[PDB]
């Protein structure tokens, strides 16, 4: 959980170009696929668990 | 002074942080 967004998965550190006004990322299927650290700026791709 | 141009593409923003 980062800023109220809960979930489960594996973080893989992507280089997705999140802009300053972007904190969450949803894929083509309206499914979360990336998030930003509320403290640092690292963009982590929420990949699915096994 | 006060003329009237049309708003071509003017009038769209970002209603999200996605």
């Amino acid at each position: 959980n980062f800023n109220g967004l809960t979930g489960t998965g594996v973080l893989t550190e992507s280089n997705k170009k999140f802009l300053p006004f972007q904190q969450f990322g949803r894929d083509i299927a309206d499914t979360t696929d990336a998030v930003r650290d509320p403290q640092t700026l690292e963009i982590l791709d929420i990949t699915p668990c096994s | 002074t006060q003329s009237y141009t049309n708003s071509f593409t003017r009038g769209v923003y970002y209603p999200d942080k996605v």
